[PDB]
């Protein structure tokens, strides 16, 4: 989703404990990844929208 | 994006210098201009749609075929884009207002506007010309000292695009 | 308002899945408010078949 | 700035800034001349803190600047001193912004990969931005010493 | 789904055979009413918001503290979220009375619907009173033979959801 | 069928049915009479279709009834017919709801990896289907012989 | 159109078309004579559709020609009546096509934002179709009227 | 409210409230009084602001209360200006709560499906909140007239 | 997309006009020719795996590097692909026959398909060839009659991507 | 989440009612205590390592087998999500004081927490041993007033694990 | 999944305790087992196909109404999802069987199998009887030694599934 390693500093805590206590699945990561305020900073601020 | 207080930290920090009385000036003069700038914003935000209608309206009179059988804005989802662009242009042009810089503009709408108007066919002059008319409607509403500030911002997408 | 919990059995039929395909046939999984109505109506046209809702948070 | 992120987080939403983000924007420019005054005040004592903060952490770690530390020698404790300086420089950026966005993306992102290229140690550097807080909220007023303190705490925070 | 042809596929696949003289007969009745559902489908397509807009307008003039604070329909949201569900059901009651068959009622309806009013605290029983409501206002658009048909359907929303 | 395809179209976009589809559904309606008559006929003469459609995949396949053929023997045989009447009755099927989805639900789905685990060889499959197409073509009316041939051809399309 | 929508059905699945989709292709060609006939006389009395489908609009809704309606004045008045004519325009194509898919591309997508953008109240937009559905459905015969109101109320639903 | 956007943000990024957070609620909690009052001289004058802006309203578009019109006959003219009371209570609600989220969740998210349910015009809501904001915004003070007139400007957006 | 009906719909609509006597001359040649299109497309959907052998067998004869080492269809993988890749154009032939039109071979085949074989390696040449052994395949099968309109799209095929 | 302001607005707008003298009394009082919550904010924000470091350091002296082998915090994986779980309790318990209501302590943190826990094997009275540490150095920290505050939400998460 | 070598790693691990005189020889024990694992791997994996027609033409045979009308294995869908089932047996009993470990089977096979096939209405002993048929066929073909081992696991299988 980020097309590189994060660091672990920038990554998720919560929806990582989220994923291995299984309460939610990989789609609903990826879904938290996305909403993340590190997607909108990289992937949708400096880019137009199409 | 770059804001004017992050234009002048960038252009300190490039080259390793503390804030000097130049640049408190600046950020003095954006402060001073800051109220004005929030009540421009709060009037186009309240009447977004109605500069819309207007600009739409008045573009449409001055260039009917392009609403008429053959036009780039004629089909109901071809006028709805249209007016989604017009949309798109005072919303980001009321970003780059309230910021006091025109680094959005540049980012999140120019860059490859006029590659994508070219691919679709969009008449990239008249879209111009929809600007303009979002100037004079917006002017009117702002008042004078808003409506020297928004149309810089218009004037700077008017020239971007032609 | 918030959170469901809901349980759900896809079954396929379309086509016969290679892969083990369990996770993707019976789960139980945190759905918001604000995305049930989509999930469910999802979850109702791929022919799954609802086990149970509750509400968890809220 | 302030004004940066109330815009980010309307764009993301495809929406005009609320009246809430549009009061807290009033409230940030309102306070414009105040942040100025302290920034500049910040300024006229760079070299002052600097100092002092460079005395305060080589008196608490002289094994950093006895032979074998990591600023030993005229260049390596001038080193030192150079990245007091980039941290006191970005947290008048920081006052000026209203936030800490400034200091957080060209001091904080990736400064545990960069002081771990340079075996520099992390402890140092916590206690370092310590001293420049001690010696800065020194010289600022009260109530300024109090809003210079929520940088340098966050910028504390960050190194650790 | 199945609709009654694939209904009567099953009910002769499931035990081998082919078709008899029953499985043909009630092929034909299918056929018989087709006609008149397909007339009964257009007309509720065709004032499919007027029967909402009636049946909620009924539904809330007999329970007026539904639509009050305090009410489960009493917010714009709320109230949304009620007139969407009565879309939903006429939409898919008039799935299964051109299908004649229940099933996508309890497919792509009952499925987990019960559960999830439950969970919400969603009146049951003003449920069923704006179903009832629905059934009314269409039954006097669609004529006596297609209102007979349309009820069997809303009565089986009615009774899947009590 | 045509009508469970038309209403899957119309919720997949949660709209009620076009003009289109109800259009559809009519012309399908008003074919039911033909489409009840022609199942009836296929069903009457099911067991000479069947005899006559094996006689004709043996005489241009001896091999599966050969010795060490998947065929072979009398067991074998009744099950190689009892298949060709499992399709019989899904092209009858097909032909009431107007279209192969029972055929594709029944027959179709998973076909190939059941006549793998069998060791049956699908052109054996193609070319019975095409005996059973021939033999049943033969019995009913060009027009409704077209219409029937489309799904035998479907069927071997869909064993191909 | 049907062919097309029978053509973008298989493609999505990657598949020649079934003998459903044939079956309905071939009873659209089938009927294009009428739907043909249906067209031109749709199209030869425009003109008194139009008119008189105005005059029932604004009698009923009178509102929108009164002062501080949208179709108040001559030329807004006209407008109207353009729109009422593109509309008509749509059915003939929507007849031709056998669907409503050149309704949806040229008179359907983004109708609600471009009314709106418009200051037309959809209520009236709703009640001139229905206006336009009584005229024209007037001057066909009954097998056509079912299907020129299906067109004109999927238009309506649309507006709606 | 301002507290709850800030710890909602916090909490996303999975952090403490940065400077620039604590600033925006410490400058809302310091206007607190402010806000208290406005709501308490909005509450106290509710219906002379419901009486006055329901006349200016009807006297701007009188289609609405002229027969034909939404709002025709006392029933009707009532259920508006108990909708016009709602608004005010909510614009008491995000007064206090320094944002506009209790009249989002509670009279915005869905007041488009819910008004045209109800066949009500958006313009003339649009119009009404303007009349609201007109009434009421006369008898606060300036800086206060400004505050709850932002609050009427986002309503006023949402409708339309 | 498009088919003759929509074409003609389409070129009526950029005038904003209404049918016209040659307008429905074309539907009128287009609704005449539907059923022999259907009846030939029904032809090639029973007989497309056997087409397929044949041309792909005959293709194979004519350029046997093509299927020896280092050709560009020899592993079962490229193989494949290329049996796979006639199997597609037999079948966006087929519909533009159904379509009547041959717009969606445009649109859904040849746009973009010489840029994509130049990067694959794959050679247009063999490419056209497959298609014309199809063509030759399919026309015996369909009968001279419909083998004509076949052979409209499968030439139309060959000449965009030569 | 809701705090204590939006919780004020939810009874009332339950109840229908405009603000009463009892609701302007409940919105004076949270007002009041606001410089003192952001206080305790910041100072907690500053010290938060800090404090997580001195209260698994006391939870772990007084539970040495916890770390050792054999125990639910022993290895390196189960030491850092223990002491991941305290800096969430921290950080929580730090929002509920600010909202000035415990909503988000349910919401986000409890709910499911307790199962979770005893599913997994982890012991919940160390739990509560660690979240009274955090507690004490916290209040030590934050001086008497923000820590009267701050044993509030402290104390909810404990008895909310059991 | 978990090893054999793996299960003494932990649980010497959860001891604290390096490995003893038992721990080593259990290694030994396994160590010495790996190559005949290997070479029943190898031969089921050459075999797998061959094995699942032979058991499930011995289940159907054992059981012909399962593939006939009524049947839970009547279609070619449902035959094709049964003898997919056994693959899936015969392929983690083989992962099993070289780990020395029911881990994988527990993880990744049984976890929610007997509620799935109750929701969807497969006859769980049927599925056992299948499973012991794949038992004797595999044993027959992997030898002695190694059909013993092989159907430890097979047994598991069919003891978590009854
Ligand atoms: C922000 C809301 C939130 C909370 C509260 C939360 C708690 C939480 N802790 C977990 C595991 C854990 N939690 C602990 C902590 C315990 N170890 C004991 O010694 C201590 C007494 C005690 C802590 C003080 C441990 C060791 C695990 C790992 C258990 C395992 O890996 O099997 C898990 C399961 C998945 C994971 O490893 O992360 C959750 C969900 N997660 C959340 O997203
Ligand atoms: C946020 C920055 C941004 C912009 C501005 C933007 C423009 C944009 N305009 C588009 C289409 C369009 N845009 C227009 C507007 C033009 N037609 C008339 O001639 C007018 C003169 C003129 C408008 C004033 C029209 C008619 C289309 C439809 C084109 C088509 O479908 O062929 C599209 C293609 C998607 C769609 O159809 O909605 C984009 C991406 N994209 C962006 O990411
Ligand atoms: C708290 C948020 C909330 C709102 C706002 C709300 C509005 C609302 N207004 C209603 C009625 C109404 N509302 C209006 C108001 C309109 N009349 C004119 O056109 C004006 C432009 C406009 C008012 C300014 C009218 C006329 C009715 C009666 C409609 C009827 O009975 O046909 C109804 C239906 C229940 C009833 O009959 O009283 C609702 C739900 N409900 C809510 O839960
Ligand atoms: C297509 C099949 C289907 C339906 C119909 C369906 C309905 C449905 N209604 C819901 C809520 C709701 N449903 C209603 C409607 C009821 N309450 C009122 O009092 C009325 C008496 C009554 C309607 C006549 C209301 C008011 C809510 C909001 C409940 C809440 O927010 O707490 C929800 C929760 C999620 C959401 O609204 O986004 C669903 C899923 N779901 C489905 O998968
Ligand atoms: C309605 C859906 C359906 C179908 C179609 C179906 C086919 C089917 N045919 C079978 C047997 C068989 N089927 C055949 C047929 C082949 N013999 C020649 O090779 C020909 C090419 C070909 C017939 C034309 C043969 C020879 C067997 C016996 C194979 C054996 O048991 O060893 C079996 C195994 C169980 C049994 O003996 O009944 C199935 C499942 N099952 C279904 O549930
Ligand atoms: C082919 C698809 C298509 C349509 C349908 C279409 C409609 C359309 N109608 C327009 C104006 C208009 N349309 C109307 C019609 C309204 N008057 C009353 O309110 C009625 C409720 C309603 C008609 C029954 C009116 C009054 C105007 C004038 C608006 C103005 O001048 O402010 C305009 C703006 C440009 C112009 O004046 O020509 C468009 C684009 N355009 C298209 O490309
Ligand atoms: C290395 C990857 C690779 C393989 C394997 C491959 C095989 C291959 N075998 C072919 C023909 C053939 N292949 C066979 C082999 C069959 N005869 C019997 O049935 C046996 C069961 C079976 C062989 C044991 C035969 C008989 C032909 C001739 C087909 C014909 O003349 O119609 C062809 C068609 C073109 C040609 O003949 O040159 C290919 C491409 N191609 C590849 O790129
Ligand atoms: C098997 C995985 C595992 C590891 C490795 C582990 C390490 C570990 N070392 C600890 C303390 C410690 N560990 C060290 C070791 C450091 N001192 C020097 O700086 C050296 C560089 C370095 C060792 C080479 C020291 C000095 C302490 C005492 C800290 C104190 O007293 O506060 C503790 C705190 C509790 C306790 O002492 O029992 C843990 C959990 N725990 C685990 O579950
Ligand atoms: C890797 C571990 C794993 C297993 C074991 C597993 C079992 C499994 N079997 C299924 C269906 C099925 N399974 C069977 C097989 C059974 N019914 C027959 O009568 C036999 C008695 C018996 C097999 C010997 C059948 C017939 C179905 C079809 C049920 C239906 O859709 O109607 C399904 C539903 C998805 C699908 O249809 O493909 C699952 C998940 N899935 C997994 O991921």
């Amino acid at each position: 989703v980020f097309e590189r390693d994060v660091p672990d500093y920038q990554r998720l805590s919560y929806p990582e404990s989220r994923l291995k206590n299984g309460e939610i699945s990989m789609r609903e990561f990826i879904r938290q990844l996305a909403e993340s305020d590190l997607y909108r900073k990289q992937f949708y601020e400096p880019y137009p929208n199409t | 994006m770059q804001d004017a207080i992050t234009s002048v930290i960038n252009t300190y920090d490039v080259q390793g210098k503390y804030f000097d009385t130049s640049a408190f000036d600046k950020l003095k003069a954006y402060y001073a201009t800051g109220e004005l700038r929030v009540r421009a914003a709060g009037t186009i935000s309240a009447n977004a749609a109605t500069i819309i209608k207007e600009a739409s309206a008045k573009l449409f009179s001055n260039q009917p075929d392009l609403v008429r059988p053959g036009g780039n804005a004629y089909t109901t989802r071809r006028y709805a884009a249209c007016v989604r662009d017009m949309d798109y242009f005072l919303r980001y042009a009321t970003y780059a207002m309230l910021a006091g810089d025109t680094s959005i503009l540049d980012e999140r709408v120019l860059n490859g506007l006029k590659e994508t108007y070219n691919s679709l066919g969009v008449p990239i002059s008249s879209t111009v010309q929809g600007i303009q008319a979002m100037k004079e409607v917006t002017g009117s509403l702002v008042g004078s000292g808003a409506a020297k500030e928004m149309g810089v911002y218009f004037d700077y997408l008017s020239s971007g695009l032609s | 308002t918030r959170l469901f919990k809901v349980t759900a059995l896809i079954p396929s039929y379309k086509k016969v899945r290679g892969g083990r395909e369990l996770q993707n046939t019976y789960f139980t999984k945190l759905v918001e408010y604000d995305r049930w109505f989509a999930e469910q109506q999802r979850i109702q046209k791929q022919g799954g078949k609802i086990l149970s809702v509750k509400m968890v948070a809220g | 700035s302030v004004v940066t992120k109330a815009i980010v987080s309307a764009d993301a939403e495809a929406r005009y800034l609320s009246p809430g983000e549009l009061d807290r924007i009033r409230g940030f420019v309102s306070s414009g001349e105040r942040r100025l005054r302290v920034a500049q005040t910040l300024t006229e004592s760079r070299e002052r803190i600097i100092k002092q903060a460079g005395d305060q952490l080589f008196q608490k770690r002289p094994d950093l600047v006895s032979p074998g530390g990591n600023a030993y020698g005229a260049e390596r404790t001038a080193s030192c001193l150079r990245d007091l300086d980039y941290y006191l420089r970005l947290v008048t950026f920081g006052i000026v912004a209203g936030d800490v966005t400034p200091i957080e993306e060209i001091g904080v992102i990736g400064v545990k990969e960069m002081y771990r290229n340079l075996e520099v140690p992390l402890p140092g550097m916590v206690e370092a931005v310590k001293a420049m807080k001690s010696v800065a909220t020194g010289l600022l007023s009260g109530d300024d010493s109090a809003e210079v303190g929520y940088y340098f705490d966050y910028l504390a925070g960050a190194l650790a």
